[PDB]
């Protein structure tokens, strides 16, 4: 007969829109209340720190946060940095370049990434 | 059937309905084995993308890796 | 919690200071303005975000400038009344 | 250097280089001088082979498929490959003949195999250079230990190609225009 | 601490923004993300396709809708649902026989066309199909695998010198190369796919359609036209030559660009460099964006040409399946339009370069340097196109009602008229030189009057103003005189404060969710033109130039079957599209008070229920609410869920008028 | 000279001496694929095509080894089946080889085959993704059958796993002059 199929959907029906659904619903709430919950997005997470550290210790990837990386040879930098700041450095002045950048890097931002400090 | 809308009633349109099954239940039971592996298959996927990738991997697991001679090819033929 | 950062333009109004209803900014003594001083924001995890400060701060564009962190939300920063975090 | 510094530049009154290139093609494609090498070697082999059974089949007919295996020299291409489908395509629907299909298909798609595991083999995966233009290491052992004679010998190979290429292009359009046996003349 | 109620907002907000990840440190990780991604979607559409291949076999009646396909109607799939009347018979149903639906997508006509006759090979494509699925999940995992070997293999990896490091920047060159993969694209993905296509169809789909011929000779590839009579559609032999013409020319097109060897073809940068363009190439979302605006006039040309010019068997004698074809795919264009524009936001958001505050170098340079002024001039089309035809419209409407029809503005369509009859000069110039002309092209061509070039441009004013407010969200994410520091900020966020005059809606993505209202009207305004001139074209022809026709000739006259579908006097097969329109309007209606009431009356209320939760003698000894703490969607959840609420109450409000109009 | 060449960046590169290239002892104008180095066959150096440049090798060597193997079987079977071997039980009378896949799918057989078949190669695909990715420890083509006839002089075993491969790819060419001779010719049997 045309039917006999629907000794197929009498199972499938009823368990992917019913069983199926409501198991997923309490998993995700189950999980909601795991400490790796949207560890990609929620700060804060346990995996996400593991993560970035697994990340820092590959070889390619170890000054990969730096913004200042790729100077090959940061004394040949510096080096002529200072030299030119000599030539125009403005009569008596008491500033070196080391220093400068040294102040210049060192910033006062208490709260950032603070969420660093829970998991 | 009660049809619905003016052209249906008005044309004649009907809905034939074959008097056979279509498919049998072992061609139906062999679509959903192979259903079953795609989901397995998805299932697993799933996790791998959750998880993401591994950098830590050189420190335990074996092997020492491997970059397809064709894949340095493309890797110094630019970008 | 939110990021209040204050520029170098500003000229010691203490419009900002006054018009936040957390005490999260405060006047600390400078050199780059005729007045003599410039706001800090040393308690920024009490930031609501109510954005009070740059609605009083005058200069052109404001030197005090609060960035909304929505996924950073702390019970301070959302105001929790009826439930604790801590 | 002239052409990169390939053989076959040279001229045969000596003490004068013929350096035959009046459009500076070597000069205008300097990048692609091992694969102009590679496809002159190529055509003049073709060439010898081509010129040497196109002597020979007025003497000697290997007897087969008599659709082909029949007619002049000329009337040996069109008929050893029939009325195809399209072009070098079997016809899949009645193989066996009984209509249309090749004969000489064999001969092209071992052609094929034969390019693909040779010149193609060569430069895409892991290379042909100035010199080893030709070189596919074939009978080399043959070739003399000396750094004169194996120069001569190559130079020897490609004024023979070239030769054949030209005696090929003249026998077989005096074929066509004339027909006739192995002087191909009116 | 933790989190409230709106983390789970937060995060599915974001769910995809795989650029916002937090475990994301690298490109390498990026790319490969969106590569599996890719793997897994590709998964998901042929598992669709299987899908559709599969009730298509099973609960349907291919074998039978294929002998007579004129007058019969496709089964969709059977229905199994418990809340059915157990008793008597539904009327989807004959009498005791199982619960039907009528299928309105168009595959039937695409399997006839392709060459199906039987529900057995039907059966083995949807077979293929999952296998396919399993096949590109397992290059998923196959592909991660092998990029995990070379971070692996990174570690027997040292240049003995510093430069060992610039090894970060090729690890991806797999997914990020562009030259491989524009030349492997548009040579194999596109011309040797349609050479392929050509060859199926020349082995199964012409064979499969007339009396025995030939040996699939070229006698297969002809040049007629269009419209073959007996089928209404496009000759196959001319889809497969057209098809064989296309991979010709693509196939030679994709040996372009420098792909496996540096010695052959030119590189992209190059050929970037030297015109007026050498955009930053290595962005993910410019690409995305300029590829969403390449899917779109793929997309509306496939909405028009599958009406005008229809290429399978008997689809034009399917009163349904024209309609809501073009309408999906117009809404599909339409998505995808909007889409380029968003994501051009995105990418000026977040990876635009741009110099100290004068070299007039980049394109985007350019453009942001006078980008008033093109928002001025967008601003001043959209202005005059909005004022000239609802003005022409008012007039039409008030002197038609005022018993004066002969009063009306009526602009014949001159432009258009002229541009149809150069074109049917040249189609009619072809036809008479054949010697087998007499040949149709349906709808190529159509009547146009002066309501399709009132219908113009009410369609151009749409399009003006969904282009103006994506292009000024775009050119003015990164900043403008109101709030001169946007590119600091996110994409979407909330505001800028009260102060500062009120600073409301003032995001890019803000930009973009004003413009969904107006792509979601122009769409609206594209189908209702369609689809009246569709039911009706005298009528439309004559009364369309007034709006009071629309509202009653078009939407009150055409809804008359589909409110009588359940009623106190039975039922008919339009319950369901009754019923899903009264939801709709439901769904439509529900998204206004995410869009007019805002977050902080809400947050009032929830503190409220709060309070009593907490409160509730039971309720406060279990749950004090310190662990998911409820609270108020934030504002730019808010206004998604009203923007989500809103489109789903328009687009699928409109289906069941299709049907009930149509069937 | 094992390396392309000998250099630093891909831009001064020192390519290596003509006559110092490893070569190819199979293809005397290539160099030697260094991918293939450490496998069984790995002595005749052959792979032109380069699809071991792009493929790993235990891919490759796992698709030799199935191909050879079902071959060694399907040529014994095509042989047995032409000169009359037919299984003891009835209904099992199919007069021809040419004909007898299309008689026993007919009759009900060659389902359940290809049920046992398609499980164990389910199987097999479980073993050579957890083989590639190093998870489990086996090689290519292994399903760890017999290895107890496997003989263990760390250079026998070596043989044996080259006699495997030649055997094999000898079979490959022998079926497939089989199956087109039987089609051309339906005249059936091994000397045919
Ligand atoms: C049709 C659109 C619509 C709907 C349905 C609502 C619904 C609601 N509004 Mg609202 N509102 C709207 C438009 C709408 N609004 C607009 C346009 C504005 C203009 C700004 C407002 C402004 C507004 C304000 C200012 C306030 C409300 C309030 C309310 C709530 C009070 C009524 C109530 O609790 O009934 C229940 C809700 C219903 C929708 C009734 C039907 C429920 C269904 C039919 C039964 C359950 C279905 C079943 C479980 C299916 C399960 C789901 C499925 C997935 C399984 C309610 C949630 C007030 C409130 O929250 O105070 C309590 C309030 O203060 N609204
Ligand atoms: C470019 C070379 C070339 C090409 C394209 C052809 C093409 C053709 N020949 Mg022909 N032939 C050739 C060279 C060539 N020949 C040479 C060199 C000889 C002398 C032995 C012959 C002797 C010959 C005869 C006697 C006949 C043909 C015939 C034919 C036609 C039918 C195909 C056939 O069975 O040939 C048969 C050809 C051979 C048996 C000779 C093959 C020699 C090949 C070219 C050498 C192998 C090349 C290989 C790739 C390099 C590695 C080996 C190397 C170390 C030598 C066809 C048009 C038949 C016909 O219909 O004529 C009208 C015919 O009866 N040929
Ligand atoms: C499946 C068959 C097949 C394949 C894949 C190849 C493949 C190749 N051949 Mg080839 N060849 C074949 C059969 C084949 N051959 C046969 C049967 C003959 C006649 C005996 C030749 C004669 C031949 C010559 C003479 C040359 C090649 C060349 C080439 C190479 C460059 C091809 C190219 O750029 O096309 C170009 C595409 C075209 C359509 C050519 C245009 C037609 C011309 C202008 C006439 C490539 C490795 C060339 C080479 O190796 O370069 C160094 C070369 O010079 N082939
Ligand atoms: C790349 C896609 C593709 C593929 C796989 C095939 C496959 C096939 N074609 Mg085909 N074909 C194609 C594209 C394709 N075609 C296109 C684009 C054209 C137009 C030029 C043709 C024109 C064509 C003709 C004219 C014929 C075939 C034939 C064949 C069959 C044997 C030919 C062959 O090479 O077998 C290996 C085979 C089923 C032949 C056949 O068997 O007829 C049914 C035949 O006569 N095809
Ligand atoms: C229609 C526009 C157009 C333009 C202006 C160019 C221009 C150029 N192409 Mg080009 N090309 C085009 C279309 C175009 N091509 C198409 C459609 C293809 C696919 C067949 C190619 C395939 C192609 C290759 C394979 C190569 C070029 C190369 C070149 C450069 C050398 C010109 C030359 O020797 O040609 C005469 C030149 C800049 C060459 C180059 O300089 O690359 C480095 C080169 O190798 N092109
Ligand atoms: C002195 C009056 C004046 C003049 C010369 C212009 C001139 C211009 N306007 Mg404009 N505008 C005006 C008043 C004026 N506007 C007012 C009062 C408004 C507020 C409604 C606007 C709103 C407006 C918008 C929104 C836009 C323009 C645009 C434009 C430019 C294109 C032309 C156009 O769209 O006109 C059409 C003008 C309108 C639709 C506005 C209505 C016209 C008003 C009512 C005229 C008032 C004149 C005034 C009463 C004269 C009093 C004289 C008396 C005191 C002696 C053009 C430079 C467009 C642009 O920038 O593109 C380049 C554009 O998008 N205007
Ligand atoms: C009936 C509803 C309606 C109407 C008539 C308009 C009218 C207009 N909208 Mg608008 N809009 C609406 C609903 C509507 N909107 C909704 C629901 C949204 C979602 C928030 C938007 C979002 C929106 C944006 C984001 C933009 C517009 C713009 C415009 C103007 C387009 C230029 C034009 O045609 O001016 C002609 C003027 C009229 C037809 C009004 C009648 C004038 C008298 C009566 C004659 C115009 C004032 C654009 C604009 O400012 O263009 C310059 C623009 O940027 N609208
Ligand atoms: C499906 C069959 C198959 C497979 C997967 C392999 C796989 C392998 N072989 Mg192998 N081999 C085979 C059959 C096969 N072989 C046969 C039949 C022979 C006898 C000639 C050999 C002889 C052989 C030698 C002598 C050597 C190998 C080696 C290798 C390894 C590296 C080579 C490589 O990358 O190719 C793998 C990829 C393929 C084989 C794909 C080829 C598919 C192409 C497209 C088909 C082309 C042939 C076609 C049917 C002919 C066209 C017909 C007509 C047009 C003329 C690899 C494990 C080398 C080794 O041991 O390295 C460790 C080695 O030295 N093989
Ligand atoms: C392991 C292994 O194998 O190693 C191998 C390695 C390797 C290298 C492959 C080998 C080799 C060498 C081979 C095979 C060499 C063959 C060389 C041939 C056939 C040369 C033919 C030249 C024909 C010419 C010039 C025709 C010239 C014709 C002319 C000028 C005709 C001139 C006419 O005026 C004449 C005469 C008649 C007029 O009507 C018109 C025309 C036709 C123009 C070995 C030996 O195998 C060993
Ligand atoms: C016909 C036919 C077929 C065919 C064919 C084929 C293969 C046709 C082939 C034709 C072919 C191969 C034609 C070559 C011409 C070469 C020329 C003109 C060389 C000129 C060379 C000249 C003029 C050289 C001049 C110089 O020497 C001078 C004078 C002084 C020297 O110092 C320098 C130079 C070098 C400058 C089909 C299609 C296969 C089947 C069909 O059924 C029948
Ligand atoms: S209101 Fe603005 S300018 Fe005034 S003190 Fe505060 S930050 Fe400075
Ligand atoms: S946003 Fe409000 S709470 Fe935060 S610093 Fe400014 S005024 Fe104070």
């Amino acid at each position: 007969k045309y039917g006999d199929q629907r000794k197929f959907a009498a199972v499938l029906v009823p368990l992917t829109t019913l069983v199926f659904p409501a198991v997923a619903m309490g998993m995700f709430v189950l999980y909601s209340f795991q400490e790796d919950a949207f560890w990609r997005i929620v700060p804060g997470t346990k995996r996400a720190r593991e993560l970035d550290e697994a990340w820092r210790e590959h070889p390619l990837f170890a000054n990969s946060k730096d913004p200042l990386d790729g100077l090959i040879n940061p004394d040949d930098y510096e080096k002529g940095l200072e030299e030119a700041w000599e030539r125009a450095k403005p009569a008596g002045s008491t500033v070196t370049v080391k220093d400068k950048l040294k102040q210049l890097s060192k910033q006062n931002n208490p709260h950032w990434e603070s969420w660093r400090a829970m998991s | 059937r009660v049809p619905g809308g003016k052209r249906t009633q008005e044309l004649g349109l009907v809905i034939p309905m074959a008097d056979e099954d279509g498919l049998t239940d072992g061609q139906v039971a062999g679509l959903f084995v192979i259903a079953l592996v795609v989901f397995i298959s998805a299932m697993d996927l799933a996790k791998t993308m959750y998880n993401g990738i591994n950098p830590a991997k050189f420190k335990t697991s074996k092997g020492k890796g491997y970059i397809s001679p064709l894949v340095k090819r493309y890797i110094e033929n630019g970008f | 919690s939110h990021a209040v950062k204050i520029y170098d333009t500003c000229i010691g109004c203490t419009l900002c200071v006054r018009a936040c209803p957390t005490d999260v900014l405060e006047m600390v003594p400078a050199s780059i303005n005729a007045a003599k001083q410039v706001a800090s924001s040393p308690r920024v995890e009490d930031c609501v975000g109510c954005k009070r400060c740059e609605t009083a701060c005058p200069t052109d564009f404001l030197s005090i400038r609060v960035y909304l962190q929505d996924n950073e939300e702390t019970q301070y920063s959302l105001g929790l009344d009826l439930v604790d975090w801590s | 250097e002239f052409a990169g510094g390939l053989i076959g530049g040279q001229s045969a009154f000596a003490s004068q280089e013929y350096n035959f290139d009046p459009l500076g093609l070597a000069e205008k494609f300097p990048e692609q001088l091992p694969f102009f090498r590679e496809a002159e070697l190529k055509h003049g082999r073709i060439a010898m082979l081509a010129w040497v059974g196109l002597v020979v089949p007025e003497f000697v007919r290997i007897p087969g498929p008599e659709k082909c295996w029949q007619a002049s020299a000329v009337d040996a291409h069109s008929a050893c490959v029939x009325x195809x489908x399209x072009x070098x395509x079997x016809x899949x629907x009645x193989x066996x003949x009984x209509x249309x299909x090749g004969a000489l298909t064999q001969v092209f798609i071992f052609c094929g195999t034969l390019e693909i595991c040779g010149t193609w083999a060569k430069m895409n995966p892991m290379g042909l250079t100035m010199e080893n233009a030709g070189d596919y290491r074939l009978g080399v052992n043959f070739l003399p230990d000396e750094p004169e004679k194996v120069k001569e010998m190559k130079l020897k190979e490609l004024k023979n190609g070239r030769l054949a290429m030209l005696a090929f292009g003249g026998a077989i359009t005096q074929a066509t225009l004339t027909g006739s046996g192995f002087p191909w003349l009116y | 601490g933790r989190c409230a109620s709106s983390r789970y907002l937060q995060v599915l907000g974001s769910i995809h923004d795989i650029e916002c990840g937090f475990g994301i440190d690298n490109t390498l990780s990026l790319n490969l993300q969106i590569f599996t991604a890719h793997w897994g979607h590709l998964t998901i559409i042929l598992i669709w396709v299987s899908s559709n291949l599969y009730h298509i076999a099973s609960n349907a009646n291919y074998s039978l809708w294929v002998k007579n396909p004129i007058p019969s109607m496709p089964i969709a799939h059977n229905i199994w649902d418990p809340h059915f009347t157990n008793s008597t018979s539904t009327p989807y149903s004959h009498t005791i026989i199982t619960t039907i639906l009528i299928a309105y997508s168009g595959i039937y006509n695409q399997l006839y066309t392709s060459g199906f006759n039987t529900i057995n090979q039907i059966y083995k494509t949807t077979f293929t199909f999952s296998c396919l699925a399993v096949i590109s999940i397992l290059l998923a995992k196959i592909h991660i695998n092998t990029h995990s070997e070379l971070l692996h293999k990174l570690a027997s990896h040292t240049s003995q010198i510093p430069s060992f490091f610039q090894l970060l920047y090729f690890l991806d060159v797999a997914i990020s190369s562009v030259n491989i993969r524009f030349n492997f694209h548009t040579g194999i993905l596109v011309g040797l796919f349609s050479i392929g296509y050509t060859g199926h169809l020349l082995d199964i789909t012409i064979p499969a359609s007339r009396a025995p011929l030939i040996h699939t000779s070229p006698s297969y590839l002809t040049f007629f036209g269009g419209l073959k009579s007996n089928t209404s559609s496009l000759y196959l032999t001319d889809i497969a030559h057209h098809h064989l013409a296309i991979g010709i020319i693509s196939i030679l097109t994709g040996h372009l660009y420098s792909s496996f060897r540096a010695a052959l073809g030119t590189y992209i940068r190059d050929i970037l460099y030297t015109s007026h363009l050498t955009h930053s190439i290595k962005s993910l979302h410019l690409a995305l964006s300029l590829i969403l605006a390449s899917c779109t006039p793929l997309t509306s040309t496939t909405a028009q040409h599958i009406y005008s010019l229809t290429p399978y068997f008997y689809l034009s004698y399917d009163h349904i399946y024209s309609t809501a074809l073009y309408v999906h795919h117009s809404y599909i264009t339409s998505f995808l339009a909007i889409a380029s524009h968003a994501h051009t936001a995105i990418t000026l958001v977040r990876d635009w370069v741009a110099p100290l505050e004068q070299e007039s170098s980049s394109k985007q340079i350019r453009i942001h340097t006078h980008k008033a002024a093109i928002i001025s001039h967008l601003s001043w089309v959209s202005l005059w196109l909005g004022f000239h035809t609802l003005a022409v419209y008012s007039h039409n409407d008030t002197c038609i009602a005022f018993n004066s029809p002969s009063k009306q503005i009526l602009i014949e369509a001159s432009n258009g008229q002229l541009i149809q009859q150069a074109s049917g000069k040249a189609l009619y110039g072809t036809i008479n030189s054949i010697n087998n002309y007499n040949k149709s092209f349906d709808s190529f061509i159509h009547p146009i009057s002066p309501g399709d070039l009132y219908v113009h441009h009410a369609i151009a004013l749409g399009l003006h103003i969904t282009v103006l407010i994506l292009l000024k969200g775009g050119l003015e994410a990164r900043g403008s005189k109101l709030m001169p520091d946007k590119m600091e900020h996110s994409f979407g966020f909330s505001c800028d404060g009260p102060g500062r005059g009120g600073t409301c809606d003032i995001s890019a993505w803000d930009s973009f969710y004003l413009a969904t209202f107006w792509m979601l009207n122009s769409n609206a305004w594209i189908s209702f033109y369609f689809h009246y001139k569709h039911l009706t074209p005298r009528q439309f022809s004559e009364s369309s130039t007034y709006l009071e026709s629309w509202f009653r000739d078009y939407l009150w006259f055409n809804s008359t079957p589909l409110i009588h579908g359940y009623s106190t006097l039975g039922a008919n097969d339009l319950s369901v599209q009754s019923w899903s329109f009264l939801l709709t309007h439901l769904a439509w209606a529900s998204g206004f008070m995410f869009l007019i009431s805002w977050r902080g009356y809400w947050q009032e209320l929830i503190d409220i229920i709060l309070y009593i939760h907490l409160k509730t003698p039971i309720l406060i000894n279990l749950w004090n609410g310190d662990i998911y703490t409820p609270l108020a969607l934030s504002i730019v959840q808010a206004r998604f869920i009203g923007l989500v609420h809103f489109s789903t109450g328009l687009i699928l409000t409109y289906p069941p008028f299709i049907i009930g109009a149509t069937s | 000279x094992x390396x392309x060449x000998x250099x630093x960046x891909x831009x001064x590169x020192x390519x290596x001496x003509x006559x110092x290239v490893k070569m190819s002892p199979s293809v005397p104008y290539l160099p030697y694929p260094e991918r293939l180095e450490g496998w069984v066959g790995g002595e005749k150096g052959f792979d032109p095509l380069r699809t071991s440049d792009i493929i790993d090798v235990y891919w490759l060597r796992e698709a030799e080894l199935k191909h050879g193997r079902i071959c060694m079987l399907a040529t014994l079977g095509w042989i047995s089946v032409d000169a009359g071997w037919r299984f003891e039980a009835e209904m099992f009378q199919g007069v021809s080889v040419i004909n007898a896949h299309n008689k026993m799918v007919e009759m009900g057989v060659m389902q359940q085959m290809l049920s046992i078949v398609g499980v164990c190669e389910i199987f097999s695909l479980y073993l050579i993704k957890e083989g590639l990715l190093g998870k489990i420890q086996r090689k290519a083509g292994d399903y760890f059958i017999g290895k107890n006839f496997l003989p263990k002089e760390e250079d026998k075993a070596k043989d044996m796993q080259l006699k495997e491969l030649e055997n094999g790819r000898l079979a490959m060419l022998a079926f497939s002059g089989i199956c087109t001779q039987a089609n051309l010719f339906p005249e059936s049997h091994f000397p045919y």
